[PDB]
């Protein structure tokens, strides 16, 4: 390979040869913000519980940035889950969906950056960089949105009007495609177990385990939206999330440390 | 049951980027029959990318950046196809829209004016999906979208070439391409091999509501697009898989 | 003498955020309702919040996040029911319109197509009053500084009730409400006790410049929109004390 | 009360209901910029007054930001009066002015904005937070426009089409909802007298006063906007503000410092 | 050969902002003439700044702040003169559009109604010519420069006084002062002294594409603005060295 | 003169009138960013040739914006050159191409602003200020689109469609209107030639010259977009720019710390 024979193939080939393909395979790869970590907090199962669980995690985060970057995305909960109900009982589509949940998560992000506004960190965009490089570097956080950009030209699910992509797929493919060093959820249970802890008596937890391993148990579509688990398998950077339970205090800490607090979802 | 259509009476039409890489002698015949389809429908025109984004790939991809870096700078090049292609048009009322006005907004600017232009690309942005170093949801994937989400009447995929073959027709197997008068979405996904159409294209069809076929046909053959919007065969078909309610 | 009116051909519908949170049941009868009244009136449809705005006010609260904090949270919501009701009227040309466009761009929207939907809420954002730590401009107030300011023919007012009862007809003191056929701004601006409109619609009618009466109707019943922008007396009858020229 | 009694009226009753709204009132307090101050810079009484008015109070908020947070918003002044004056013989409405009005408060701000550029402090968005945040930790003070955003949603005043609520306003608005410190109005007079000074001989200042003593003596509409007053009444966390003289030199780097300087009006 | 016409049947009017700056007294005849001619010409409407301008000059430049701060300066007067222009003519379905808009997508909205106002003011901003401490670019020019770009049937400019004269008809020479009923821009540019019209005008004319000819007429005499759209001779005529094809 | 002999003529003269010129001339010249370098990285010389060339340049930004505060704007290049193309055959018009040609200088801003994100550096609008007087105070530089803000507006050349103000001229007309203290072009050429140094063999370097004497040499069109030599000779902050070659290591470095490298242009 050579930068003239994958020129020549991205002038002379459609984007769909599997020559073009695999050449531009072949090329360089860049880390945005390789130092970062992209943290999620969950708005149903962290925001949406008010202050007992945010105010914690508030403190969290700014005793973090003095040692860590975090870009900080949120999620939508139960305001977007009403949304969702309205608009799929009128026979809306998945992309209408998209973009009522997306509103929601502006909210929960602009509740969580008025809290850390006095400590510098601000609210930026999330479709892509924004005031994140200055703020990175300045004051070592910025909070987002954490649903994805696609609106209307939301992929629908096989089955259903519900946004397949959602924030723990926007923030993911934030991480993803910044080259983030790591992917923090932050949600309400200790990590993955092997049934719904909220609904099962005898769940087990789990410390580690790959995609591959939690399709053939069932949990495609457990802790995480499912199609987070096949992004995962596709991405370049992040090969690795961590799930942990926001509403023990110093968890976000501890995982921020190295500890392996949680649960550990490899994409292999 | 299957969501509401937005825009029943809507035709969406996707222009490639490589027919307005031909320009004028490609895209002035091209504009004089739009012009002349605009009093016969409602017009949702989208134009791809072309060679443009092709080097920014090259550029970006030497650069060492992520797919999605690369696909913004791509869709940037739709965009700008749109603006020359709504230039051409303004004296009929039409104008390029921007993304959120073409998601939000679209119903009245189409009671405004018969028809508008937008970029066919939709806006992943740095959300991309990872996998390729190629962003793969490009400019028949966003017009496929953009046209099953509203319900439209139809999509017409408007190409350089007659349709999709069995090979490339201007690749190093062209003596072998056989020409596709009709398709189906899943038995493309199965063939390997490059096509006219982005691969992620058959799969928003597999999961497609509304729009049960698309054409893709010859813009460079004046007459094809006019035949296409009233559901003459003239190009390929491909069927989505979607069935009728 | 009092300003001129910028558009006096206008009617101003305001939909109540909990008509939205009640689904297809309400919103389906009251599209339908919505469409047949396109070629009657020249319609500016804002719609109100609704129970999702209590619940990020819980949570917003209990943050202690001040009432310039919650207003725009709260406006959030109303936006949403708007592009819902939007995307049911956009087969009819209608979409939902941004704020800044329903400031200055609302005449030629109108001149495109028959009606468009915006949010109630007015964009006070951080700039709320203080007082209480519930945003007081809320939708009704909104609605109404826009339709007086317009000028407007009026402003209907659609409820998930028959109109202002002297108590809530769903509340613990419901035995007693009696039905107000009619009823001043001053008056109810005396009263205490909830209403089914804001505190602060009292007080922008007292400065009102053109609209002297506004009609709270039941928009769960079909048909009482329609009679109310006729002027026809199916709901309780707010006189703003405007008196004409 | 609780949370869970708030929640319940909140789901239940009309936000009319005062009982909704006395247990809103038991909330919790979270100020969002406790340690900023705001200073409004008159339109009218100092930029339109040009070099020899903004130079020296250039110089003082480059001193003062090395020991304090400043929000700074910009007044509209004359050009804003010519234009209420050509909208209002129009007869056209107090919303309509409002738009017209907060032009000429952005000029100020640019023409602010542009003088402190070089010391790092950005002109930014007055409608909430922005690059406030940010800005306010790395170089201590921004520069917004002092005009509300309320658009052709402004509540006209009792009689005529002037929007009640100006610049002075929308900078004390952004100070009680900011939760800052102080709000110091930065005009052309040494503070209140018991009459207008330009235009009465015998005026006597004033050093302290409430909006009530205000009120019974006739100056609510002197030297602030008589509706500043009444919001200053109902404010949560801005329960008195400070006028000061700007065409003195050295007087808001002594306001900043406690000193009392120009006239203090309190809430109660 | 030359670049194609975009919008040819445009009539792009420019009102001077001092022509604004006499209020109601002038305001009101010539919105009423506009009101007329709606129905006979689609309209750009585009102001100019006026007296405010010269105020933020004063100020800024007493700030010594350089000529690419001076222009967005004045540009905001020229914006306020086309929203309060704009606000009287709402009933008519006349709406502002910002600079973006009249960029990318003035032919909608001439397509959903008959007339738009914008800034006369192009976006120079801080990128306006260095040389005189005056921002050069103004409201004639930037207005000239969208006609002839647009390739618009004409362009008539709506001043305070009937046209150009050999002296300024309001300064210290005004008892020399000749009316001149046709002049070339190229002559003007020779002349040395004050003129109506930006010294740029006649520039932007010498490298113009489409406009033969601009008329400058007063607009305090009602029916001059209405004959000069029909090519009646009631001003000064500019010809700007363009000839026909 | 005076002040209130300039406001007189402001409020009473057409701005043509020459005696308001001469007023207006004397006032008082404020630089806005007077500490700052506005430098130029060439679309087609530099980005459009990839990593060989982008990379070592985003080293000696990084490097450089320790001791040097940078305005960094870019070029568009070949992509840009094809669009005109397409756009001039169908007949459009300068002003059209103009807004064609900025969306190629804001991907070359996105990619160069991508490889210095983890440096601090953001991209900034380049209309005007925006996110600059931060920036430029924390992490000491900022990158811009080169183009002007003209778009259909554009002033056409006396020949053809081609806008002749491009990104040499948007670059220079920023370093002119903040008064930044030293306007640097990257380019491919080590500098100004008797001759096109790319197809002539015999071209004699010229390491300083007028812009008359260029212009009595045939060189109005060479190394910068010709407009810019006319608009240097009417700048009233920056009377001189600098050529370099971007391609030989440390030049940028260099020129930066006041060596000769490469061509010095001077207004006269
Ligand atoms: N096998 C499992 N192990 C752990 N948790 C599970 C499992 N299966 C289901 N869950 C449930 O999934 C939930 C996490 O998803 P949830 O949507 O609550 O998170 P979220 O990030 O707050 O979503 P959003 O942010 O969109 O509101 C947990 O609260 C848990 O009850
Ligand atoms: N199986 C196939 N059948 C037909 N054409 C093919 C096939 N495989 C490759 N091609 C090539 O694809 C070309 C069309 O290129 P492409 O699809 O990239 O352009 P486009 O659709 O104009 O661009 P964009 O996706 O930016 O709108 C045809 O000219 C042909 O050479
Ligand atoms: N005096 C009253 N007369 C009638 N209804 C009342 C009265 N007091 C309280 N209500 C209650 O107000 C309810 C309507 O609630 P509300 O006004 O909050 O909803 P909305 O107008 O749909 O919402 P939004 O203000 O977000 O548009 C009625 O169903 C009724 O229970
Ligand atoms: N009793 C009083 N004491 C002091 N000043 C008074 C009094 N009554 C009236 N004034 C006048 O009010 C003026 C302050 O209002 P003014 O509008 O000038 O301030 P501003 O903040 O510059 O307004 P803007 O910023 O909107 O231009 C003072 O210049 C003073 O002449
Ligand atoms: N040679 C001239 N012929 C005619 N008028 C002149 C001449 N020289 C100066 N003037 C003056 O120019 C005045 C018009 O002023 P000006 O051109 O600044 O206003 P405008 O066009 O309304 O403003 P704007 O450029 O902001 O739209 C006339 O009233 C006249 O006094
Ligand atoms: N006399 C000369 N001396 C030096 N270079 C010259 C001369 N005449 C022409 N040139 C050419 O001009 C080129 C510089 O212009 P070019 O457009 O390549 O720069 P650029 O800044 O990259 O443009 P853009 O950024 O718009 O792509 C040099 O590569 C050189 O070949
Ligand atoms: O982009 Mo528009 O919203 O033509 O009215
Ligand atoms: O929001 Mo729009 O401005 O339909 O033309
Ligand atoms: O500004 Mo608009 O784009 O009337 O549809
Ligand atoms: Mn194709
Ligand atoms: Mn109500
Ligand atoms: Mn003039």
């Amino acid at each position: 390979n050579s930068t003239a024979e994958l020129e020549e193939l991205l002038m002379q080939r459609s984007l769909t040869d599997p020559q073009l393909q695999a050449a531009a395979a072949a090329a360089a790869d860049f880390r945005i913000l390789p130092d970062a970590t992209v943290i999620k907090i969950g708005g149903q199962s962290v925001i949406d519980r008010g202050r007992a669980a945010v105010y914690p995690l508030v403190d969290e985060i700014v005793a973090a940035r003095k040692n860590h970057k975090l870009l900080i995305g949120t999620g939508a909960g139960t305001r977007a889950r009403h949304l969702y109900s309205i608009a799929a009982g009128l026979g809306l589509p998945a992309g209408v969906l998209a973009q009522l949940g997306s509103s929601v998560a502006d909210q929960n992000a602009a509740m969580l950056g008025q809290l850390l506004a006095k400590h510098g960190i601000p609210v930026v965009g999330g479709a892509g960089l924004s005031a994140v490089p200055l703020s990175l570097a300045e004051v070592n956080a910025v909070v987002f949105s954490g649903m994805p950009p696609y609106k209307l030209w939301m992929r629908p699910a096989a089955e259903g009007v519900i946004p397949p992509y959602r924030t723990d797929a926007g923030c993911f493919l934030l991480a993803e495609q910044f080259g983030c060093k790591q992917m923090i959820f932050v949600k309400d249970e200790d990590g993955l177990y092997t049934a719904n802890p909220k609904t099962s008596k005898d769940a087990t937890f789990i410390p580690r385990i790959s995609v591959d391993e939690m399709k053939a148990k069932g949990l495609h579509d457990s802790i995480l939206e499912f199609p987070v688990l096949d992004l995962l398998q596709s991405a370049q950077h992040v090969r690795e999330v961590q799930v942990v339970n926001g509403l023990v205090p110093g968890n976000l800490t501890r995982a921020l440390a190295g500890e392996h607090v949680g649960t550990i979802i490899t994409a292999s | 049951k299957r969501p509401i259509r937005l825009l029943p009476w809507l035709q969406v039409v996707k222009i490639g980027g490589r027919v307005m890489d031909r320009g004028a002698d490609a895209i002035l015949p091209l504009v004089e029959e739009l012009r002349k389809l605009l009093p016969e429908h409602r017009l949702l025109i989208l134009t791809g990318a072309g060679v443009r984004a092709r080097h920014v790939f090259s550029v970006g991809l030497d650069l060492g950046l992520p797919v999605g870096s690369l696909a913004p700078l791509a869709a940037s090049e739709a965009g700008q196809n749109g603006h020359i292609l709504a230039a051409m048009l303004a004296s009929e009322g039409v104008s390029y829209v921007e993304h959120p006005t073409v998601a939000d907004q679209l119903a009245i600017h189409l009671s405004a004016t018969r028809a508008v232009v937008g970029s066919a690309f939709p806006p992943y942005h740095h959300h991309e999906f990872p996998g390729s170093r190629i962003p793969p949801h490009r400019a028949d994937t966003g017009a496929f979208l953009l046209a099953d989400a509203f319900g439209a009447a139809g999509l017409t995929i408007v190409e350089n070439v007659d349709g999709i073959y069995t090979a490339d027709p201007n690749g190093p197997d062209r003596g072998q391409a056989r020409f596709l008068p009709e398709t189906s979405a899943t038995d493309l996904a199965k063939s390997e091999g490059p096509l006219p159409v982005d691969r992620a294209l058959l799969d928003v069809m597999a999961t497609a509501r509304h729009i049960e076929r698309v054409q893709v046909v010859n813009g460079l053959v004046p007459g094809r697009l006019t035949a296409a919007l009233r559901g003459e065969h003239v190009g390929t078909l491909i069927r989505t898989g979607v069935r009728p309610a």
